[PDB]
RNA sequence: UGGGAGAGGGUGGUGGAAUUCCCGGAGUAGCGGUGAAAUGCGCAGAUACCGGGAGGAACGCCGAUGGCGAAGGCAGCCACCUGGUCCACCCGUGACGCUGAGGCGCGAAAGCGUGGGGAGCAAACCGGAUUAGAUACCCGGGUAGUCCACGCCCUAAACGAUGCGCGCUAGGUCUCUGGGUCUCCUGGGGGCCGAAGCUAACGCGUUAAGCGCGCCGCCUGGGGAGUACGGCCGCAAGGC
């Protein structure tokens, strides 16, 4: 199941749940999101949201950076979406010749 | 019943059909990848053409067929293999003429062919 | 084995001379390339034109099946 | 692997028959590097196949090996958007291995209680074309025969 | 005045290959189609094969790094009408020249009007797949249209992204077409590689993007915008 780490930060069950809510955007692709891991951290210049997820066709590893934590969590999701979609459709790329 | 005839091999990228005619041109029997038992793209293979030419020639021989003229149409995979099989069949093969139809730039082809 | 050589003086504009002309056709009946007729540009054009007229007349084929 | 071919290891002949093959088959009986036990079971089996069938362990075993040798098999190769099962001839090295592996495996699916008995039996049944090991070969051989159409797709 | 090559243009005829449909025959369990399938077609007899017929459209080989045209473009074959262009002769005219704001004509395709025509193809549209979804790509269908006549539209990566004419500045090689004293030379065209030189570089280089004169058109930061308003054109779409 889904695990979130807050590194050198205190975050609420609210913020935690909001992460589950943004991550669910990945269920769109209808494949097994296996032991997804979200990490939240506050660098000098803004927050960082890292995630590492394995699916039947591979791994999603990506990282968001923004002055705003919520905005970084989103940028994380985009990077994850793009990778996941690249995983799911790259195989179709060469059915001919 | 007739001793000599014709064997037409229609060989396309999806299939091989072989029909055996009389000398005048009328069919006595025929076969194809479909009749020999395959569906789908397997019909288009050389092993498909092989069973088709055999099963075609075999049914003919039972009508007293003995010598054939081989006519070939198409540039499909299982073409050349189809010819092997007619030779190996127990049939004579007096000739092998390729009469694949080609236009002198006629009708516009479908899109997939441009 | 160039065709132009294996013949004596002949008319390139003579469309009724089937015996000369029919040598420039592939066994499939097609007009042969310059590399096999040994013709130059200028002459090869006169050839093709008179072969075509000839096929019109019935003297030459438009196509022939390939025997093996 | 990537650079040059692999070299088959030469096995040391077995001291009850001097036979390169009995060695290999012993090994495939061996769990946890306990070779002595692996010999015992094998040899015990031979005693059994001598007792229940008055003819040579060696002669018997060697048959049940020839009868489980797969001559053709399918190996997969994706072409386009389908994973085709391609028919392929099996090199004698692999033929042997498969035969040995299967014999042990089939035997270890048998219901008789002691390891020595099962081996003895699977070998008996396979020398006579019966049993899981031979059944594996046929399944494998039918599978390849069925897919005869894709033979020209072979590497 | 002699000659030349060429899918240059217009009209009228006219040949064979193929596809489709119809008719006849013969034959039966599938055909077709994809990466794999499915829709679809097929025992109410399809596919594949033979013979007959109908109709439209495009002209395989020749064919080319080919040719012709100012450009758009132009290709089976025949005849007629007709343009451009090159060569040789050095015969005639006597600067009659170059460019060209406006104007006029021509202008791929799509599109439009009126009337034909309609085999194949195919926007729209239906359906099958693919896919997370798939208003697509791939598959089965399919109407405009694609074709002809006549009249419109007037756009374009209408490109060599290179305005026209003249003169001058090494050559090497391939090629089309002339005329020679036909080894070879001399014109006109099409490519390549390069001297000098140019150029931000890339590259250009007697087919200049080199060195110069004449005339024309055009640019002056990106977006907003080829939009608005006005005017002119157009049946509309829309154009300037
Ligand atoms: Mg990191
Ligand atoms: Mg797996
Ligand atoms: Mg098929
Ligand atoms: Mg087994
Ligand atoms: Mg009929
Ligand atoms: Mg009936
Ligand atoms: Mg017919
Ligand atoms: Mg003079
Ligand atoms: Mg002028
Ligand atoms: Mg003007
Ligand atoms: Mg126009
Ligand atoms: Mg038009
Ligand atoms: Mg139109
Ligand atoms: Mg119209
Ligand atoms: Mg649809
Ligand atoms: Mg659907
Ligand atoms: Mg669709
Ligand atoms: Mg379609
Ligand atoms: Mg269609
Ligand atoms: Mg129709
Ligand atoms: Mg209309
Ligand atoms: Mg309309
Ligand atoms: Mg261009
Ligand atoms: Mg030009
Ligand atoms: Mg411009
Ligand atoms: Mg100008
Ligand atoms: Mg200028
Ligand atoms: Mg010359
Ligand atoms: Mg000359
Ligand atoms: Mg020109
Ligand atoms: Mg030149
Ligand atoms: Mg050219
Ligand atoms: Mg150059
Ligand atoms: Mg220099
Ligand atoms: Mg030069
Ligand atoms: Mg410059
Ligand atoms: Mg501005
Ligand atoms: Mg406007
Ligand atoms: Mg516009
Ligand atoms: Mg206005
Ligand atoms: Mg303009």
């Amino acid at each position: 199941t889904m695990n979130i780490t807050s590194k050198q930060m205190e975050i609420t069950p609210a913020i935690r749940q909001h992460v589950a809510d943004r991550l669910a955007k990945l269920e769109k692709w209808q494949t097994h999101l296996i032991n997804p891991h979200i990490i939240l951290s506050k660098e000098p210049q803004g927050f960082v949201a890292d995630a590492t997820i394995n699916t039947p066709n591979g791994v999603l590893v990506a990282s968001g950076k923004h002055e705003d934590m919520y905005t970084a969590i989103n940028e994380l999701i985009n990077k994850l979406e793009r990778q996941l979609n690249k995983l799911q459709h790259k195989g179709e790329a060469r059915r001919a010749a | 019943q007739v001793a000599s005839g014709r064997a037409y091999i229609h060989a396309s990228y999806n299939n091989t059909i072989v029909t055996i005619t009389d000398p005048d041109g009328n069919p006595i029997t025929w076969s194809s990848g479909g009749v020999i038992g395959y569906k789908g793209s397997r019909k288009g293979t050389p092993y498909a053409a092989q069973l088709a030419a055999l099963d075609a020639a075999k049914k003919a021989m039972a009508y007293g067929m003995q010598s054939v003229d081989v006519i070939v149409r198409g540039t499909g995979a299982g073409r050349e293999q189809a010819i092997r099989a007619l030779q190996a069949s127990g049939l004579q093969v007096k000739s092998i003429v390729d009469d694949t139809p080609v236009p002198h730039n006629g009708c516009r082809p479908k899109k997939k062919f441009r | 084995a160039k065709v132009k050589a294996t013949l004596g003086e002949f008319d390139l504009r003579d469309y009724r001379n089937v015996e000369v002309l029919k040598r420039f056709l592939s066994e499939t009946g097609k007009i042969l390339p310059r590399r096999r007729t040994g013709l130059s540009a200028k002459e090869q054009r006169i050839l093709a034109k008179t072969i075509k007229r000839a096929r019109i007349l019935g003297l030459l084929p438009f196509t022939e099946k390939l025997v093996r | 692997a990537r650079r040059r071919r692999a070299e088959v290891r030469q096995l040391q002949p077995d001291l009850v028959y001097g036979d390169v093959l009995v060695t290999a088959f012993i090994n495939k009986i061996m769990r946890d590097g306990k070779k002595n036990l692996a010999a015992r079971i094998f040899y015990d089996a031979c005693k059994i196949i001598q007792e229940k069938t008055g003819q040579e362990p060696l002669k018997v075993f060697k048959q049940a090996v020839e009868n489980v040798k797969p001559r053709m098999e399918v190996r997969s190769r994706r072409v386009g958007g389908a994973n085709y099962q391609v028919p392929m001839e099996v090199s004698p090295r692999r033929q042997q291995s498969l035969a040995l592996r299967w014999l042990v495996q089939a035997a270890n699916q048998r219901p008789e209680r002691r390891a020595a008995v099962r081996i003895a039996h699977e070998l008996m049944d396979a020398a006579e074309g019966k049993g899981g090991a031979v059944k594996k070969k046929e399944d494998v051989e039918r599978m390849a025969e069925a897919n005869r159409a894709y033979a020209h797709y072979r590497w």
